[PDB]
C-alpha cells in the first residue's frame, strides 16, 4: 500500500491501521488506548490525524489513525494545525482531573501520559474548576492501585479480560466517574496481573515490590537477562 | 382535526378516551391486514423493495432509508439466525411520541415488527423498551399475548411456516442505551457502550448475528405501507420526505401535544394552528426542532417546512420533529446549563472528548449562571463545540450535546457575555516566587 | 551439541561504531555522591571484560544500533515502555535487527518410533497413597519461594484428599493429618479435592519440606495426627 | 450473607431462556433482585454472577453503569423527578423545592424513617404534560408545588 | 518527597537519596547526602524541586579541614523551618492521600463519588 503523510510517500502494509503503520515508519502520533498486542478500539481519541480524500484536497477531516486502515493511496497529515490542536485538546481534557502527583508517583519518568502531554505541547492550564477524586483498592502484595491518575483509556480491562482472560478486574460507573479495579478489595487472581504496570499508561497500577525500594528509571542500571 | 385512515395512518385508530386498542378492536379497524398480505402474497425481498421504494425513512431522528438498511443484511443462506430490534428507548428530552404509540396502539407496533421480521427473515425480535414506560410494557406484553393466542406470533404464523418470537426487554435507565450499537451491547447484558462502524449491525450486530435496529415509529409506519400500498404512501404529501410524521410542540404553549402531520408542514403551522401559540403573557424567543440534541432556531425560522433538508440548511436538525418552544422568560444560559448537565451525566464514559469535555462546559455554564464567568470562557465553549463535533467523538452523543450550546452562543451571545464578571484567575500567589506575567 | 551457544550473543569485543553498549541511561544521576558516605573519592568504573556492555552511561543504546541485546527501551520523547516501538522493525513485530537467542537444534528429518509401553490403569492400593503433584506459580520454584514478597502470596501448606478417602479416614477439611516419607513424620492440614481421583493424596510440589521428586511416589500410614 | 430466593432464581432462569447467551439476562436479574429487596446488595452481585456463569466484575460493571439499578439502600418509595429541559421550562425547580421542604432531605438522600428517597432523573417522555415525577411505579404529571404534599401522603 | 528530581537535575551528580514511605503513605527521603566538595552552587536542584524542599541559602562560610566532612547527610541539611518559601505545601496540592489529608481534601479537589451512588 502507498500512503502520503505530510506530502511524503511511504510504503506500508495495507492490512495495518494508520497508527501502527506510522509508528513503524518512525513518525510520532500520540496515543493512549491502542496497544500493539490488544488491537484498536478508538477510545481515548488521542491519535487524530487529518485525512484527505485525494492529493488535491485541502479541507480533509479528523480521523483516528488507529481505527483507519492504511490502505493504498491514503493521504493523511499528522502536523496539520487542526489535528495538532485537537490532540492538544485531548491531552488538556485528560489533564483537567489529573492529580498533582508526579513527584510522589512511581510512574514518573516512565509515564506514557507525561510523554504524550509533553509531545502534544500542552503545558498551560486554563481549567480552573475541581478535579474528580477516587478512593483506591487493595489489590494484593504485587500491584498498587491509585485511581486518581486514571485517564480512562481502558487498556487495563482490555488486557486483563480480553487478552489474559482474567475475571476479577473490570470497569464500573459511568460518564466521568468510570472506575477501573476489582469489585471488592482482594488480591488480583490472574497469574499475569503484573503486566498491568506496563500496560497502564499512568500510575494507577504500579509495582508495589519496586515501590518499597523506589527509584526512577533514569537512575537504574539495566542489563538484558533471562 | 378529523383523522382518516388515508391521511392519518398512525393515529386514526386512537380512541377518544385515550384507552389502548386491543386485538379485536384493532382487527376490526383493518388490523393485521398488511401483515396477512406480506406474509401470504409477498416474498421477503419483495417487502424489502416495497419499503425501499415507499421512501420510508428512520423516525428515530436520523432519517436513514429503512429499505436501504434492510437491504444491507447479508445474502448468505448459512446466516439463518437474525434479529430485529425495536428501539423503544426514547430518552431524548422533548420526545414523547413512542410512548403514545406503544401505550395506546401496541398491536400496530407488533404488526410492524411481524412484517419487518418476515422481510428481514429475522427469527427473533426484541422490543428494547425503557424501564420508565410501565404502561407501555404492560400493554405491549398484553398485545404480544393476544397475538400469540390468535396465531399472529409464535410458530407457523398464518400457516406460512414462518416462526417469529417477540420479547420485551425492559431497560434500566441510561440515555446512551438508545444508540443502536449501545442498544445491542445493552441487550447482550453488557455496559451500554456503543460500537464503531463499520461493521454495521446489519452484518454483525446482536451476538455477532445480522441485526436490524428500527425506531418504534418506523415499524409503525410499516403496516400501512404494506396494507395500502406504495402509491398511497408516496402521495401522502408532495415532499422529499415521504409519509406522515408525529410532530408536536412542547413547553409553555397553549396546547402542548402531538399530532400526525405530513412532512413539509411549517413549524409556524404546528405552533399556532395545533399548539395554539404561546401562553398569554409569554413571547416567543427560540425553539428546538427535534429534541435536546438539536440546534436552537429563532422566530425567523418558524416559516420553514419540517423536513430533514429544510431544517438541515437552517443550521439545525429535524431530529424527532417534536419541537420545544422557549419563551422570553427563560434565560438561555440556564437552559443550556440544564441541557449540558443532562448530556454530561448521560455520557457513557468511553471516549475522552464527551466524558471529560462535557463536564467542563457544565462547569463553565454553571459559573456563567451565577455571574462567576471569566474571560476566555465563551471561547472555551466554542472550542468545545468545534472539537466535540462529528468524527471527533466515538458516537453521536456529544455532537448532539454541543449543537444547542453552539446555536445558543450564535443567537444569544449577549446572555453568555453577561455572566463574565470576574477576571481570569487560575493560580494563587506563592510567597517567594515572582510570577511570570504573560501579556 | 552446545555449539550454538556461541551465537546466542556476540563476544566482548562487539562494538557499535567503536563504543560499548550502555547499561544505564544517559541521565544516570548521583555519580559523585552515591558512594560518598563510604569515601569522598569516587571509585574506578567497574570494568566488564566478560561482555560487550559497560557498567556506565558511556555507551550506545540507540534504537537504530545494529544489535539484538537491548538493556532497556528509551527514545527521546518516549520514556515509557512505549519506546519498544522505536526499538522494533514494525510495531508489535520483532526487534529491528533480529530477536536475540538461537535454537540449538533444527527439526530432525526422521522421527521416533511409537512408544509401545502403554501403562496399566491406576488402581488404589489399601494403605498406599499415590502422591499427585500440585504446582503453584507462587511457591513451587525454589529461589522465587525464597523471596519475601512471595510469602503472603504463597498458599498455606496442605494435603488434598478425595471426599471418599477423607470420609474413610474420618477427617474433615482443616484437620491436621500426619504421614511418614523417608522416615520423616510430617503433619499437614487436609483440604477436600473434588476432582482428585481416589487413592491419591495431593501434595504441593516444590514447597518447604515437600520435594518435587515426591511426584509419582507413594505414601504409607497416612492417618490423622 | 446473601442467598438468592427460589422465586428470584426461577425468574432469573426464565429470563435466561429468552436469549442465546445467559449474559443477556444480567440487567433483568439485577432488576429482579432489586424488585424483591428494594436494591441490589453486595452479595447479590456474586449470586447473580454464579447463576449466570459470568464474572462478578461484569455484573458489578452492569449494576454500576445503569442508574436505575440501585447499589445503595433506598427508601420504601423512590421519587424520581424529571430535571430535563422541558420540565425546566415548565418549572421543575418549584417541584424540587417543594420536595426539599416536605421531605427535609437533599436529592440522592433518604428520609430518616426510610419512607422516601429523592432522585433527579432524565426526561420521562411526558414533556407535553410537564413537570413530571415518578414515584415507585406511578408517573404524576402536571405537577404544582401545592399538590406535592397531597401526592406524598398516598405513599405510606 | 524523595522525588529525585534534584539529583538528576544536578550536572555534577553530587546529590544521592532514596525514597521511603511512612505507614500513611507519605514519601520522604530515607537518606539525603550532598557532596559539597563537588557542588558548584549553581542552583539547578532548587530550580528543579517541585516541593521547594531543597534551597540554596545565603551562607558562604563552608570551609573544611577534611574533604570527607564535606559530604553532608540529611542531619546536616534539614532545618527547622520553611526557609525562603514560607507557605508552600506540596501535599496540599497532591492527590495522594496521607495522614491528615484524605481523598478529596487537596486544593481544587472534589469529594470522591462512589460508583454505587444513587445520583445519575
Ligand atoms: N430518543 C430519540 O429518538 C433520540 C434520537 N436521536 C437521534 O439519533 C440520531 C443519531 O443517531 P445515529 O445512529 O448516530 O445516526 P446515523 O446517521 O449514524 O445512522 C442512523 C441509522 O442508519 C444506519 N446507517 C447509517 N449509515 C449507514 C450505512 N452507511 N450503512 C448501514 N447503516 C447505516 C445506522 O445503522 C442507524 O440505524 C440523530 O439524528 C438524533 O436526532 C438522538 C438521541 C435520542
Ligand atoms: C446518543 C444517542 C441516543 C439515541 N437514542 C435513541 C432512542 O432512544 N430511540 C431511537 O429510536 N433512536 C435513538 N438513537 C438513534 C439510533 O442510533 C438509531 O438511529 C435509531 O434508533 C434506529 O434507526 P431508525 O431511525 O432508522 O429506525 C440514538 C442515537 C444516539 C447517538
Ligand atoms: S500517572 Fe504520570 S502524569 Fe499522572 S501523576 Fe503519575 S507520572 Fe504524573
Ligand atoms: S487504570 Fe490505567 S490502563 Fe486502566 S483505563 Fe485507567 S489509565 Fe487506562
Ligand atoms: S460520545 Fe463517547 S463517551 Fe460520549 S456517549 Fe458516545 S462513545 Fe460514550
Ligand atoms: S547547586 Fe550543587 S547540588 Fe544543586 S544542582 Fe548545582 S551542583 Fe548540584
Ligand atoms: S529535595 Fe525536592 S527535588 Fe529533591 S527529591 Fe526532595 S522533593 Fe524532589
Ligand atoms: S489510540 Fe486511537 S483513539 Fe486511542
Ligand atoms: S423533559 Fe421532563 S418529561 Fe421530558
Amino acid at each position: 500500500a502507498t500512503i502520503h503523510v505530510d506530502g511524503k510517500e511511504y510504503e506500508v502494509n495495507g492490512a495495518d491501521n494508520l497508527l501502527e503503520a506510522c509508528l513503524s515508519l518512525g513518525l510520532d502520533i500520540p496515543y493512549f488506548c491502542w496497544h500493539p498486542a490488544l488491537g484498536s478500539v478508538g477510545a481515548c481519541r488521542q491519535c487524530a490525524v487529518k485525512q484527505y480524500q485525494n492529493a488535491e484536497d485541502t479541507r480533509g477531516r479528523l480521523v483516528m489513525s488507529c481505527m483507519t486502515p492504511a490502505s493504498d493511496g491514503t493521504f493523511i497529515s499528522i502536523d496539520d494545525e487542526e489535528a495538532k490542536q485537537f490532540r492538544e485538546s485531548v491531552v488538556e481534557w485528560l489533564m483537567t482531573n489529573h492529580p498533582h502527583d508526579c513527584p510522589v508517583c512511581e510512574e514518573g519518568g516512565n509515564c506514557h501520559l507525561q510523554d504524550m502531554t509533553v509531545m502534544t505541547g500542552h503545558s498551560f492550564r486554563r481549567y480552573r474548576f475541581t478535579k474528580r477524586t477516587h478512593r483506591n483498592q487493595d489489590l494484593g502484595p504485587f500491584i498498587s492501585h491509585e485511581m486518581n491518575r486514571c485517564i480512562a483509556c481502558y487498556r487495563c480491562v482490555r488486557y486483563y479480560k480480553d487478552y489474559a482472560d482474567g475475571t476479577d478486574l473490570g470497569v464500573y460507573g459511568a460518564h466521568d466517574n468510570v472506575y477501573f479495579g476489582r469489585p471488592e478489595d482482594g488480591t488480583l487472581e490472574s497469574e499475569f496481573s503484573g503486566n498491568l504496570v506496563e500496560i497502564c499508561p499512568t500510575g494507577v497500577f504500579t509495582d508495589k515490590t519496586h515501590s518499597e525500594r523506589y527509584n526512577r528509571k533514569w537512575d537504574m542500571q539495566f542489563a538484558p537477562s533471562i | 382535526i378529523i383523522r382518516t385512515p388515508e391521511t392519518h395512518p398512525l393515529t386514526w385508530r386512537l380512541r377518544d378516551d385515550k384507552q389502548p386498542v386491543w386485538l379485536d378492536e384493532y382487527r376490526s379497524k383493518n388490523g393485521y391486514e398488511g401483515a396477512r398480505k406480506a406474509l401470504t402474497g409477498l416474498s421477503p425481498d419483495e417487502i424489502v423493495n416495497q419499503v425501499k421504494d415507499a421512501g420510508l425513512k428512520g423516525r428515530g431522528g436520523a432519517g436513514f432509508s429503512t429499505g436501504l438498511k434492510w437491504s444491507l443484511m447479508p445474502k448468505d443462506e448459512s446466516m439463518n439466525i437474525r434479529y430485529l430490534l425495536c428501539n423503544a428507548d426514547e430518552m431524548e428530552p422533548g420526545t414523547y411520541k413512542d410512548r403514545l404509540l406503544m401505550e395506546q396502539l401496541p398491536h400496530l407496533l407488533v404488526e410492524g415488527m411481524l412484517i419487518s421480521a418476515f422481510a428481514l427473515k429475522a427469527y427473533r425480535g426484541y422490543i428494547f423498551l425503557r424501564g420508565e414506560y410501565i404502561e407501555a410494557a404492560v400493554n405491549l406484553r398484553r398485545a404480544i399475548a393476544e397475538a400469540t393466542e390468535a396465531g399472529l406470533l409464535g410458530k407457523n404464523i398464518m400457516g406460512t411456516g414462518f416462526d417469529f418470537e417477540l420479547f420485551v426487554h425492559t431497560g434500566a435507565g441510561r440515555y446512551i442505551c438508545g444508540e443502536e450499537t449501545a442498544l445491542i451491547n445493552s441487550l447482550e447484558g453488557r455496559r451500554a457502550n456503543p460500537r464503531s462502524k463499520p461493521p454495521f449491525p446489519a452484518t454483525s450486530g446482536a451476538w455477532g448475528k445480522p441485526t436490524c435496529v428500527n425506531n418504534v415509529e418506523t415499524l409503525c409506519n410499516v403496516p400501512a405501507i404494506l396494507a395500502n400500498g406504495v402509491e398511497w404512501y408516496q402521495n401522502i404529501s408532495k415532499s422529499k420526505d415521504a409519509g406522515t410524521k408525529l410532530m408536536g410542540f412542547s413547553g409553555r404553549v397553549k396546547n402542548p401535544g402531538l399530532w400526525e402531520l405530513p412532512f413539509g408542514t411549517t413549524a409556524r403551522e404546528i405552533l399556532e394552528d395545533y399548539a395554539g401559540g404561546m401562553r398569554d403573557g409569554l413571547k416567543f424567543k427560540a425553539w428546538q426542532p427535534g429534541g435536546a440534541g438539536t440546534d436552537f432556531l429563532t422566530e425567523a425560522h418558524l416559516d420553514l417546512p419540517m423536513e430533514f433538508e429544510s431544517i438541515g440548511k437552517a443550521g439545525s436538525r429535524l431530529g424527532t420533529a417534536l419541537a420545544m418552544a422557549v419563551d422570553h422568560e427563560i434565560n438561555m444560559v440556564s437552559l443550556v446549563r440544564n441541557l449540558e448537565e443532562f448530556f454530561a451525566r448521560e455520557s457513557c464514559g468511553w471516549c475522552t472528548p464527551c466524558r471529560d469535555g462535557l463536564p467542563w462546559s457544565v462547569k463553565i455554564l454553571r459559573a456563567l449562571e451565577r455571574g462567576e464567568g471569566q474571560p476566555g470562557d465563551i471561547e472555551t465553549l466554542e472550542q468545545l463545540c468545534r472539537f466535540l463535533g462529528p468524527g471527533k467523538t466515538f458516537c453521536a452523543h456529544a455532537p448532539g450535546a454541543v449543537e444547542p450550546l453552539q446555536s445558543a452562543i450564535k443567537y444569544f451571545r449577549e446572555e453568555f457575555e453577561a455572566g463574565i464578571k470576574q477576571p481570569f484567575s487560575n493560580t494563587h500567589l506563592i510567597n517567594g516566587i515572582q510570577p511570570n506575567l504573560l501579556k | 551439541e552446545l555449539a550454538g551457544i556461541k551465537d546466542a550473543a556476540p563476544d566482548a569485543t562487539f562494538r557499535i561504531r567503536g563504543q560499548k553498549l550502555a547499561r544505564e541511561p544517559h541521565r544516570y544521576s548521583g555519580r559523585t555522591a552515591m558512594r560518598a558516605n563510604i569515601s569522598v573519592h569516587e571509585p574506578r568504573q567497574p570494568q566488564d571484560i566478560d561482555t560487550m556492555f559497560t557498567f556506565s552511561m558511556e555507551g550506545n543504546n540507540q534504537p537504530t544500533a545494529h544489535r539484538s541485546q537491548v538493556p532497556f527501551a528509551w527514545a527521546p520523547g518516549w520514556n515509557s515502555p512505549q519506546a519498544w516501538n522505536k526499538f522494533q522493525d514494525e510495531v508489535g513485530g520483532k526487534l529491528r535487527f533480529g530477536d536475540p537467542g538461537v535454537r540449538l537444534f533444527e527439526t530432525s528429518e526422521n522421527g521416533l518410533d511409537y512408544f509401545t509401553s502403554v501403562p496399566a490403569r491406576f488402581q488404589p492400593q489399601d494403605g498406599k497413597w499415590r502422591i499427585a503433584p500440585y504446582y503453584h506459580l507462587f511457591g513451587s520454584d525454589e529461589l522465587s519461594q525464597r523471596a519475601p514478597v512471595f510469602q503472603s502470596r504463597m498458599p498455606q501448606p496442605y494435603i488434598k484428599l478425595n471426599p471418599a478417602d477423607a470420609a474413610k479416614l474420618g477427617v474433615n477439611a482443616g484437620t491436621r493429618v500426619s504421614f511418614s516419607y523417608d522416615g520423616n513424620t510430617v503433619t499437614l492440614p487436609v483440604e477436600i479435592a473434588e476432582g482428585l481421583t481416589a487413592g491419591q493424596v495431593g501434595l504441593p510440589m516444590g514447597m518447604s519440606g515437600i520435594a518435587p521428586v515426591l511426584a509419582g511416589a507413594h505414601l504409607e500410614d497416612l492417618k490423622e495426627a | 450473607a446473601f442467598e438468592l430466593s427460589a422465586a428470584e432464581r426461577e425468574a432469573i432462569e426464565h429470563e435466561m431462556h429468552h436469549y442465546e447467551d445467559p449474559r443477556a439476562a444480567s440487567i433483568e436479574a439485577l432488576k429482579i433482585v432489586q424488585k424483591q429487596r428494594g436494591w441490589v446488595p453486595d452479595g447479590a452481585i456474586h449470586a447473580i454472577a454464579d447463576v449466570l456463569g459470568i464474572p462478578a466484575s461484569d455484573v458489578e460493571g452492569v449494576a454500576t453503569f445503569y442508574s436505575q439499578i440501585f447499589r445503595q439502600p433506598v427508601g420504601r418509595h423512590v421519587i424520581r423527578y424529571c430535571d430535563s429541559v422541558v420540565c425546566h421550562i415548565n418549572g421543575y425547580q418549584g417541584i424540587q423545592a417543594a420536595l426539599e421542604k416536605k421531605l427535609n432531605i437533599k436529592p440522592g438522600q433518604t428520609t430518616f424513617d426510610g419512607r422516601f428517597t429523592l432522585l433527579p432523573t432524565c426526561c420521562l417522555g411526558n414533556c407535553d404534560k410537564g413537570p413530571n415525577m415518578m414515584i415507585d411505579e406511578d408517573t404524576h404529571a402536571h405537577l404544582t408545588p401545592e399538590a406535592i404534599p397531597e401526592l406524598l401522603e398516598r405513599y405510606k | 518527597v524523595a522525588c529525585n528530581l534534584c539529583a538528576v537535575a544536578c550536572p555534577v551528580g553530587c546529590i544521592s537519596l532514596q525514597k521511603a514511605e511512612t505507614k500513611d503513605g507519605r514519601w520522604y527521603p530515607e537518606f539525603f547526602r550532598i557532596n559539597f566538595s563537588r557542588c558548584i552552587f549553581c542552583g539547578l536542584c532548587e530550580e528543579a524541586c517541585p516541593t521547594t524542599a531543597i534551597q540554596l541559602t545565603p551562607d558562604f562560610e563552608m570551609g573544611e579541614y577534611k574533604r570527607q566532612d564535606l559530604v553532608y547527610e540529611k542531619e546536616d541539611l534539614l532545618i527547622s523551618g520553611p526557609g525562603k518559601y514560607p507557605e508552600y505545601n506540596f501535599y496540599r496540592m497532591a492527590g495522594m492521600a496521607i495522614d491528615g489529608k484524605d481523598k478529596g481534601e487537596a486544593e481544587n479537589e472534589a469529594k470522591p463519588i462512589d460508583v454505587k451512588s444513587l445520583l445519575p
